[PDB]
């Protein structure tokens, strides 16, 4: 055999020694992709996470697990290519200003498109209502309400298993349980009970933001072992 | 006043695209034809070259 | 007044088309239908590349049909040898959210890109040995699509943000930028004349470029979606575009019309990536249905499927020889079949 | 790039004596390395072997079982620890880089090397030893081997060296394929077994000796050298 | 009773078959997604079990065509101990990689964030190959202590001194075997239980909608906790009995190879509780089975 085949076969030897190493990180590591509108809080959050680029990139730990958030910076308001490669991550930080109502309909519907979409139908959504302080203050001024924008507000009521924090107005309960049931009504919508939800509501100083990003994350990890497992 | 500018450009670039001549599609159909017809003996996925010249 | 310069676009598009249709004397079908069929290009994997950490999304192959490059979304570019199977280069990118790789004809340098908006150089023949970044050009705003190497010198690239622009390395400066389609533009392909080369958009048109002068000197209209794969033809006067409508169709420029639409009715998954022979007989495409079907390019039917992939089929090209087909596919292996 | 030995010196029989090399300005665990000795006013020979990362090494079966090569890779450093030193060793040895895969260089750089003073396979014959040649004519040097170095894939496996006054030995030919660095007056040709050496244009640079080697086995052999003056 | 391993082959050799096939088919797709860690497990235990099944049945049907003539086709005691080890050998397999994999799935639910960052698939490669070199190991210790596999009553198998025992050494054998199988079982089991009840735990206080993969985890728990111990207890807790008993035990080679049987009827049925009877797979294979035949 030629000696310069033989070291050939070596550097590639090494090349695929160099390639698991690698590969050993990346397995390590979690990928989060983090979206939102322009009007949502979601660069308060990423700034938060003390713990002409077209992509920015946020690496943070929680409970010794890291975590990579990566966040669009410079591109066009189209999203049906660009989405198809952030594939095969853990899961994706819907952002959304649940206070502006004039928003929520063009937030729901971005919400719904992500949901609906071919490639990304077996990545689970993260949904984070950030805001919470300004929706309440704003549905407590009684100036103007979910109502005059939703009609269905007028003939729905909190539900029978509501858990308010003590000391919520019922009419920010009732709100913030009304937006949450339209979110998950147009999550449920063809799930395909291969990938859910996970509502959570947050403000802009919450420091659990990270908390509940961790929990929802472990219960995601664990749909896919379990469908692993069946051989779905 | 952009959209005047897009609109004159928009124009112009149609007005210098419409002087392209063109000929019938047969003619470019029997180019087309004659040019796989010619390097099909160079080919190896269209003609099976031997297994010693792969 | 704008209304008026809507109208006067209107009515030459409507000249324009005309003029087009006056031209249409019979279609290739009547023209092909005399002639041979291609029969069953039946094909096998002769090797199956592995190493890849991700997704492969783009390869390229260089002047000569044994060195290939691949690019895969986990910010590795590997040099596969077609002949051996060994790995000779491993680059690894400083963005991991590469789209696009390209390998110059000289063998000297290797360009990528993607969400970053920066296309890096990477030269192959540094002589510390290692890998080293020759120029990292910026001033797009909007992910990289798709990248060819004109030249040692000179790189043409496509963006998200509609525009286009040539590149000069040595300075690292847009030398001239062209006026941009309706939409992200999403492949490119140079004609082997170096002088003119297509692109195809989201908006589902075709724009033919000429590389001195920047401006568009053809547009074509034919699809029904956007592009997502263009070739050029090996004599350089059409081009076939791919899209993901689930049908190919083959765009000539001197006939300056569509010849002929590759579709079944059985395939309803979008093509993802297009090439053609050496001869120009065998139109590869691949789809989305996991499975690249070969097509004749004068009868339109189906002369064979290269289903050795298990995920969506990404890229593929055929070596300047003809002698393998390369086809990647997001389940991180690249197989060279026959 | 450069590749600076030490240790050198005067030694008495039977001693031992460790040979060090600093690399730098490029990847030196990428590069393998080659230690290559050369007897006083002789030709070259090879010595010992090391692959990258230290998986493959290999020595001459003269030099076998007394000479032993390691490479650190934190340090970038490269040592060669002899044993039962014989009045023969008196030559200067040569530390080489090379790097194998497809369009590569083997033996493109040679370091400055270092003096050191004691008290069946293939082999490269050349017929011709000396050429006496004035500006304006060209030179032809023939190569012969025993084995023909055509292996199966096609690949010429011959390398020429050429070390001028003071200089170490410079790549010309790796493989027809002209070598970096050097003008495209040098120039191969011949077959698997016969080769030759072509310059076109002769210059005053060219003075020096040119040896042959061949690459298809591992272990080399060095040919006598041709010698040109002007 | 030719008939009866025969019949036991056959089968053991199509159900392990099919399940490689699945594995294989279902490893080519979640492989780009997680680790396949439980695939490749599941295909190293069917294959490992497969094998066993055409070596041991190969060499039972060659000794009961030979009139069970041993003396004739064995003089030098070759072949006796190559049916011993691969006897010994297709059972600890099959049970101490029944006990890993129930492991890697404790740790799969109650710690998904762990088994998937911190346990690397090369890890779990490297603890498949080490069971397999235990199992080889404890199969040809034996042999590499002066003494080999003896003869058993049955005249149609060779295994471990049950008759005639004397010294301690196969005394000991049997004892380090039964200890072994137990443990696996045990560890099994006990991972088994732990999973079932996290599961049943986060899904009964879970009231959101989920429910769709927990109950057939739970189901195929309970199932193997169920098959794994009524089918290989009696043999275990048979060769306790003969080792710490000695000959003065009241049991006959009639229940031995009764419990060979069984233990024969773990390894048929494991490619069945594991991969064969999950209902995508199931669905999968008769529509399959349908339209082809
Ligand atoms: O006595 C008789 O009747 C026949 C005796 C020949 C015995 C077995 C034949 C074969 C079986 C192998 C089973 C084997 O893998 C069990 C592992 C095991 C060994 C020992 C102790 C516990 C567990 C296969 O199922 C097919 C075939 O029947």
């Amino acid at each position: 055999l030629s000696a310069e085949d033989k070291a050939a076969v070596e550097r590639s030897k090494m090349i695929e020694k160099q390639l698991q190493k690698d590969k050993q990180v990346y397995r390590r590591t979690l990928r989060l992709l983090l979206l939102g509108a322009d009007n949502s809080g979601k660069s308060t959050i990423v700034k938060q996470m003390r713990i002409t680029s077209g992509i920015f990139e946020t690496k943070f730990q929680v409970d010794k697990v890291n975590f990579h958030m990566f966040d669009v910076g410079a591109q066009r308001d189209e999203r049906r290519k660009w989405i198809q490669c952030f594939n095969d991550v853990t899961a994706i930080i819907f952002v959304v200003d649940s206070s502006d109502y004039n928003r929520l309909q063009e937030a729901l519907n971005d919400f719904k498109s992500i949901w609906n979409n071919r490639w990304l139908r077996t990545i689970s959504v993260i949904l984070f209502l950030n805001k919470q302080d300004l929706l309440a203050e704003k549905v407590l001024a009684g100036k103007s309400k979910i109502e005059d924008y939703f009609p269905e507000f007028a003939r729905y009521t909190t539900p029978e298993d509501a858990t308010p924090e003590p000391g919520e107005d019922p009419r920010v309960t009732r709100a913030k349980y009304f937006i949450r049931k339209e979110f998950v009504d147009i999550s449920t919508a063809s799930g395909d009970g291969r990938h859910i939800c996970y509502p959570h509501f947050t403000c802009s100083v919450d420091t659990e933001n990270a908390r509940r990003i961790f929990n929802d994350c472990k219960d995601i990890i664990l749909q896919m072992n379990l469908r692993e497992y069946n051989l779905v | 006043t952009a959209s005047i500018a897009q609109a004159r450009k928009l124009v112009e670039q149609l007005k210098m695209e419409a002087n392209i001549d063109r000929i019938k599609v047969s003619k470019a159909a029997a180019d087309l034809m004659a040019y796989c017809e010619a390097h099909a003996k160079e080919d190896p996925l269209l003609t099976p070259v031997p297994a010693s010249e792969n | 007044e704008l209304d008026q310069l809507r109208q006067e676009a209107e009515q030459l598009k409507n000249q324009i088309r005309d003029a087009r249709k006056a031209c249409a004397d019979a279609t290739l079908s009547q023209i092909t239908n005399n002639i041979d069929p291609v029969g069953r290009i039946q094909m096998r994997t002769r090797r199956t590349l592995r190493g890849h950490l991700a997704k492969i999304y783009a390869m390229h192959w260089g002047t000569d049909s044994r060195l290939l490059v691949s690019a895969s979304q986990d910010g590795k570019l590997i040099i596969w040898d077609s002949y051996t199977t060994n790995k000779v280069h491993a680059i690894p990118l400083r963005s991991s959210w590469v789209m696009t790789c390209a390998y110059a004809p000289s063998g000297n340098y290797v360009a990528c890109g993607g969400l970053d908006n920066i296309c890096s150089i990477y030269n192959l023949k540094t002589r510390e040995g290692n890998v080293r970044v020759s120029r990292e050009l910026a001033g797009h705003t909007g992910y990289l699509s798709c990248c060819r190497f004109l030249d040692d010198n000179q790189i043409v690239t496509s963006s998200g943000d509609t525009t286009c622009a040539l590149w000069d390395i040595e300075t690292g400066q847009q030398t001239t930028t062209f006026t941009g389609h309706t939409g992200d533009v999403m492949s490119l392909s140079l004609a082997p004349d170096t002088r003119l080369f297509v692109s195809g958009a989201c908006d589902a048109s075709a724009k033919l470029w000429d590389v001195r002068e920047g401006m568009c000197r053809q547009t074509f209209t034919g699809h029904e979606s956007d592009i997502n794969a263009i070739c050029f033809f090996p004599n350089g006067n059409a081009f076939a575009t791919g899209s993901d409508d689930a049908t190919c169709r083959l765009f000539d420029l001197r006939a300056d019309q569509e010849l002929m639409t590759y579709s079944h009715d059985n395939i309803i998954c979008g093509i993802t990536s297009v090439s053609f022979s050496k001869s120009g007989r065998l139109l590869l495409a691949g789809y989305d249905d996991f499975n690249c079907n070969v097509w004749d390019a004068l009868k339109a039917d189906r002369a064979g499927v290269l289903a050795g992939h298990d995920n969506r089929v990404s890229c593929l090209g055929v070596t300047d020889d003809g002698m393998a087909v390369a086809t990647g596919s997001w389940d991180s292996f690249l197989k060279i079949w026959n | 790039v450069q590749l600076v030995e030490s240790g050198g010196g005067l030694v008495q029989p039977g001693g031992s004596r460790k040979l060090s090399c600093s690399a730098s300005g490029f990847a030196f665990s990428s590069f393998g390395m080659h230690w290559v000795r050369q007897a006083p006013e002789k030709g070259l020979e090879w010595v010992a072997y090391i692959s990258s990362g230290s998986g493959t090494i290999y020595y001459a079966d003269t030099v076998k079982g007394r000479f032993t090569i390691s490479r650190d890779d934190p340090k970038n450093t490269l040592f060669l620890q002899m044993t039962s030193l014989r009045s023969e060793d008196t030559a200067m040895y040569y530390c080489v880089r090379s790097i194998y895969y497809y369009g590569s260089s083997p033996f493109d750089f040679w370091g400055q090397g270092t003096t050191l003073t004691v008290s069946a396979d293939i082999v490269m014959t050349q017929a011709t030893s000396s050429v006496p040649v004035t500006p304006g004519e060209s030179v032809s040097i023939s190569c012969r081997s025993s084995k023909s170095l055509l292996h199966s894939n096609g690949n010429t496996y011959l390398y020429w060296f050429l070390q001028r006054p003071g200089q170490s030995p410079q790549l010309l030919i790796y493989r027809s394929n002209l070598a970096s660095g050097v003008p495209d007056r040098f120039s191969g040709s011949g077959s698997g077994t016969a080769f030759t050496l072509t310059i076109s244009r002769l210059e005053a640079e060219d003075v020096g000796v040119y040896y042959c080697m061949q690459h298809l086995e591992y272990p080399l052999t060095f040919g006598a050298g041709t010698k040109l003056e002007l | 009773s030719v008939f009866f391993s025969v019949i036991f082959m056959t089968v053991g050799i199509l159900s392990n078959s099919l399940a490689i096939a699945i594995l294989m088919k279902a490893y080519q797709r979640f492989r780009q997604k997680s680790k396949a860690s439980f695939l490749l497990l599941a295909s190293g235990l069917v294959i490992t079990d497969f094998f066993g099944h055409l070596i041991n049945g190969a060499i039972a049907v060659f000794v009961y065509a030979s009139d069970k003539e041993w003396i004739r086709f064995d003089q030098s005691n070759v072949l006796c101990s190559i049916f011993g080890i691969c006897m010994v050998f297709s059972g600890l397999c099959p049970l101490l990689l029944g006990s890993v994999m129930a492991i890697e799935r404790c740790i799969g639910v109650t710690k998904p964030i762990f088994h998937s960052t911190k346990i690397t698939s090369k890890h779990v490669k490297m603890m498949l190959s080490g069971v397999c070199l235990f199992a080889v190991f404890i199969a040809l210790l034996p042999i590499l202590g002066h003494r080999d596999y003896k003869i058993q009553a049955s005249r149609t198998w060779c295994f471990y001194n049950t008759e005639d025992i004397k010294d301690w050494e196969d005394r000991f054998y049997l004892l380090l075997f039964s200890f072994l199988g137990l443990l696996a079982l045990g560890v099994s089991l006990l991972c088994n239980a732990i999973t079932g009840i996290t599961l049943l735990r986060v899904k009964f206080k879970s009231q959101q909608h989920g429910r769709s993969h927990h109950l057939e985890m739970v189901i195929q728990l309970l199932a193997i906790m169920c098959v794994s111990c009524i089918c290989w207890s009696p043999f275990l807790v048979t060769m306790a009995n003969i080792g710490i008993n000695g000959n003065h035990s009241l049991e006959t080679c009639e229940t031995t190879l009764f419990a060979l049987r069984m233990a024969t009827w773990n390894q048929i049925l494991d490619p069945w509780v594991y991969i064969l009877l999950r209902k995508a797979v199931l669905k999968n294979l008769y529509k399959l089975a349908s339209q082809c035949c």
